[PDB]
RNA sequence: AAGAACCUUACCAAAUCUUGACAUCCUCUAGAGAUAGAGGACAGGUGGUGCAUGGUUGUCGUCAGCUCGUGUCGUGAGAUGUUGGGUUAAGUCCCGCAACGAGCGCAACCCUUAAGCUUAGUUGCCAUCAUGGGCACUCUAAGUUGACUGCCGGUGACAAACCGGAGGAAGGUGGGGAUGACGUCAAAUCAUCAUGCCCCUUAUGAUUUGGGCUACACACGUGCUACAAUGGACAAUACAAAGGGCAGCGAAACCGCGAGGUCAAGCAAAUCCCAUAAAGUUGUUCUCAGUUCGGAUUGUAGUCUGCAACUCGACUACAUGAAGCUGGAAUCGCUAGUAAUCGUAGAUCAGCAUGCUACGGUGAAUACGU
């Protein structure tokens, strides 16, 4: 806005995984205001997938996180006659808010059936840089690329 | 519909309904008894100065007090004629008790006279520049802190309808703690009607 | 039209279906409250000047 | 001996209530002091426009508050009070014996 | 619609000037407005005329019509096409 | 030698009474986790608890009233706290830091007229 | 349909 | 329009009426029924013109404006003040300056919300005890506390202010309301009401029955219900508030597969009733198909209110099983307990809501900047 800037809203961690990055999962996993179902779909893809590979559930969903967390981006201008999408660098705590609704808009894009494991198989394959998720740090990572061209156009 | 009737911002802050009574059944009848009778003395009383009628009950018998501005014309010489009016009413289906008249000096400090020493001037036809301007005149020097004024309508004749407002002192309207009068009137002429509306500020 | 309409409205029609309300002050049939009789015109200009008991206005 | 007080106003239900109590308090007798009920608030939105224009609405009010008044130990000289008629006019008490 | 208990509707007139003729010789049309009356089966073989508004539209009362309403058989709105 | 105090969220008011003992919460008859559906609220209504360092030293004893489970949960929040400076007052420099003696003014708002909402206007078409 | 009617009532 | 089967009802056809359906002064009998047979001074109009009015109302817009006295400047229209350096949500404040002051606005005085403290203890509350007894706890509501850039650092010497800090329940007009300047639009309203001018007066007035506003090749505005697996279904199991209630809420019992019926306590109501909150939670289950999804459309058989649900009311049982797989061009709301979903409650009301005015439970995501 015009006037400033605010604060963001500062969340107390999860009762059991002991991060903050699983209580901003789930608000990203919640809807329509309904927080009892999104505990389900977030406790039971932490041992839906903790079964399947045999290290820790929290050092293979944070590494699940960080293959997706785009570094450059493209933001917008004008000419008058062309319209040029520059390229930026992006922020310390946006590449968190993106990586983690580029892993939960890109689960109920999937032909699993039951959302655990939707959830499931896309924590364990973006693992291992592949898949919806982590080709749009790609997608989003040429036209940073293409547009190489018109970063004097900056801010 | 721009600004709000200053007896309807200050009720219940400052100001006191005129019908202090309490009914929970028999609100739709005890209510329109008093319509009744408050229309009466408006054609009753209408060539006399009365600018308030209070309607307070207790034990099936009212208790009005009318505030008539000019009293002596009210009452008569030796009440025969504040008990004439008692006669009338208790043909309102009950015995109506306890008439009681109280006096207003002052009498143009009040924007129900004021109102209408200029309302009942220009059914005669008096220039409406003169009337309103001699009663910022005459409320001034009995003491206002500030007096407001305006006349609307098809002003003497004229076939083309404006309104002509002459002010003076500190009316405050939107501050809740001051008291302020009003009230409007209106004249009936040969081209219809008129709309003189007081603000009394003190 | 009123003046007509109103006069038989005070006559007790022929079945209790047919008693329709119309304000006791003007003759307006067409919002109009029980407990006063007094539809949304005459509630608003009766209980600003302070004649309606215990009436204000609301500012929760 | 039980009693109730009604009025639109606070003014007047105190103004009454802690007026008369010790009317009781005069001879040989105690009351307990008044307990407040729940009052209620009755609203009413209306239209301010006298044609086309909802959305422009005008609210309204009217409370009744109310009063708890009781006494432990009548005497025949403490209900004889009873028609004290001093309350100004605009409450409504409500005896039962 | 009306229920069990109540039995059918039928306008305390329409019977009246029905069973006036219960033995005679002839039916002429008999002149309605109550289009709301229940048929019962004694109507079998009338032919009323009732009320559409403007007209009394006559139809002839049959063993088919014997739970119906008189004015379920007569229209009230007129409407050719587009 | 139980200690005492009233906290209050969001029209859920919950009387709390903590007394010497071992690490157990008792509301309305039952036991917390019967009380409470999700494992969300029971870890942080004892923030009290870990932010002055006497994790298991109390048992609870609350009684609720108004609301629904997350008001409830967190108007007792607000009791363990309100009745732990009121045992060592002294406490206070810290369970204050970490921003607990708030009541949380964060009530429910007035519909408003002409709104669909408190906040929520119609839908506006131009023609 | 006339046993119908007298069925349901009564006549 | 905060309630169209009659009435409402201001339109239509038939059946009818003349000082009038309303002022004022002088039990049987024909009938769809009103109605009948028995036992003049004048009213009146929901007729016309909102471009002849008064009152009331939207709008730009809660935007920071809109001027006046007296002085000066200008041949005058006009200007100044009201600009300028700063800052503020704010013509809000300081400083400067041919202006010096003042009015309407702005803010504040008003409510309702967020911590307390005295007064009080039924109908409320239940700590210390077996509901007796208690006024603690919390609730109710009167009085009265409280929030002012008071204080404390350091950038400003335009001087205001600005960023940070510490007592605090809340910190910088706390959160939300009422509160709507001068004028603009010859905006809306002669139909709620009153009314100048012009019309009608065996009618353009008046009373009934029935019809109509519910008409359907179609095009537009506001909503509602869904297209499912964060779902269906059918079982156990918790937690709110805000309001209505006399010829009106109407319990428990019984009867019904169900809408609901018959009996009937108590309550003019912090006591009693409406009143189960539904989301939620623990479970069995179904497993991607126009499906157990979805609930339109019809035939049937019923329940209620009412003189009467035929044109044309809400509900329930059984059968019927429609289009709909997340939306073209473009377009809308919302900055916090708000958006989204979820349920309750009121006014109109015999009867009928998906609409309007309220109320609380669960409750996010983002605001780099200009
Ligand atoms: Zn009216």
């Amino acid at each position: 806005p015009r006037k400033g800037s605010v604060p963001k809203r500062d969340v107390l961690p999860d009762p059991i995984h002991n991060s903050k990055l699983v209580t901003k999962l789930i608000n990203k996993i919640m809807l329509d205001g309904k927080r009892g179902t999104a505990q389900r779909i977030l406790y039971s893809a932490f041992d839906l997938v903790e079964q399947r590979s045999g290290r820790d559930a929290l050092e293979v969903f944070e590494e699940a996180i960080n293959n997706i967390m785009p570094v450059l981006e493209v933001k917008a201008r004008r000419v008058g006659g062309s319209n040029y999408q520059v390229p930026v660098e992006v922020r310390p705590e946006r590449r968190t808010t993106l990586g983690l609704r580029w892993l939960v808009n890109y689960a109920r894009l999937r032909g699993e059936k039951t959302m655990e494991d939707r959830l499931a198989n896309e924590i364990l394959d973006a693992a291992n840089n592949t898949g919806g998720a982590v080709k749009k740090r790609e997608d989003t990572h040429k036209m940073a690329e293409a547009n190489k061209a018109f970063a004097h156009y900056r801010w | 519909g721009q600004k709000i009737n200053p007896i309807g911002l200050r009720v219940g802050i400052i100001r006191d309904w005129e019908a202090k009574w309490y009914a929970e059944k028999d609100f739709a009848s005890l209510l329109h008894e008093d319509l009744k009778i408050r229309k009466f003395i408006d054609n009753e009383l209408k060539e006399a100065s009365v600018s308030h009628v209070e309607i307070e009950r207790a034990a099936n018998r009212i208790n009005i007090a009318i505030h008539t501005g000019k009293p002596g014309m009210v009452i008569g010489k030796g009440g025969s004629e504040i008990e004439k009016l008692r006669n009338k009413l208790n043909a309102l289906t009950d015995k109506k008790v306890h008439i009681n008249v109280i006096e207003i000096k002052k009498v143009d400090l009040d924007a129900r006279l004021v109102a209408e020493n200029i309302a009942r001037q220009l059914e005669n036809r008096a220039s409406f520049r003169r009337v309103q301007k001699q009663a910022i005149t005459r409320a001034m020097k009995l003491g206002a802190k500030g007096i407001k004024t305006q006349v609307s309508g098809r002003l003497g004749g004229a076939d083309i309808a404006r309104a002509e407002q002459y002010s003076e002192g500190t009316v405050p309207l939107h501050t809740l703690r001051a008291d302020i009068d009003y009230a409007h009137a209106e004249a009936d002429t040969t081209y219809g009607k008129l709309g003189v509306k007081v603000w009394i500020y003190r | 039209a009123k003046t007509s309409m109103v006069a038989k409205q005070q006559k007790k029609q022929k079945y209790a279906v047919r008693e329709y309300t119309r304000c006791e002050r003007c003759g307006r049939p067409h919002s109009v409250y029980r407990k006063f009789k007094l539809c949304r015109i005459c509630f608003r200009e009766l209980a600003y000047k302070g004649q309606i008991p215990g009436v204000r206005k609301a500012s929760w | 001996i039980r009693i109730r007080l009604k009025a639109y106003d606070h003014r007047v239900i105190d103004q009454s209530a802690e007026k008369i109590v010790e009317t009781a308090k005069r001879s040989g007798a105690d009351v307990s002091g008044p307990i407040p009920l729940p009052t209620e608030k009755s609203v009413y939105t209306i239209i301010r426009a006298v044609h086309k224009y909802k959305d422009s609405r005008e609210q309204f009010e009217q409370r009744t508050h109310k009063r708890l008044i009781d006494i432990v130990n009548p005497t025949p000289k403490t209900v004889d009070a009873l028609m004290g008629l001093n309350l100004p006019s605009g409450v409504d008490i409500e005896i039962k014996l | 619609a009306r229920s069990i208990k109540k039995g059918p509707f039928v306008d305390e007139h329409l019977m009246k000037k029905v069973e006036a003729q219960e033995g005679s010789e002839k039916k002429q049309v008999i002149k309605t407005w109550s289009r709301r009356s229940t048929i019962f089966p004694n109507f079998i073989g009338h032919t009323f005329a009732v009320y559409d508004g403007r007209k009394h539209v006559p139809v002839y009362v049959t063993e088919d019509m014997v739970g119906h309403k008189l004015g379920e058989f007569a229209p009230t709105r007129t409407f050719k096409g587009h | 030698v139980e200690y005492r105090g009233t906290g209050r969220r969001k029209n859920s008011v919950a009387r709390v009474r903590l007394v010497p003992g071992e690490g157990n919460i008792t509301v309305n008859n039952r036991d917390v986790r019967e009380y409470l559906p999700f494992e969300s609220l029971i870890l942080d209504l004892n923030q009290p608890f870990d932010v002055t360092e006497t994790k298991g030293n109390y048992d609870v004893l609350v009684n609720v009233h108004g609301g629904g489970f997350t008001g409830q949960a967190q108007a007792i929040r607000h009791g363990i706290a309100r009745a732990l400076l009121e045992a060592d007052p002294e406490y206070r420099g810290s369970l204050k830091r970490a921003g607990l003696l708030t009541r949380d003014p964060r009530m429910k708002e007035r519909k408003k007229p002409g709104l669909k909402a408190a906040r929520r206007s119609p839908q506006f078409s131009k023609r | 349909r006339v046993e119908r009617f007298n069925k349901k009532f009564g006549l």
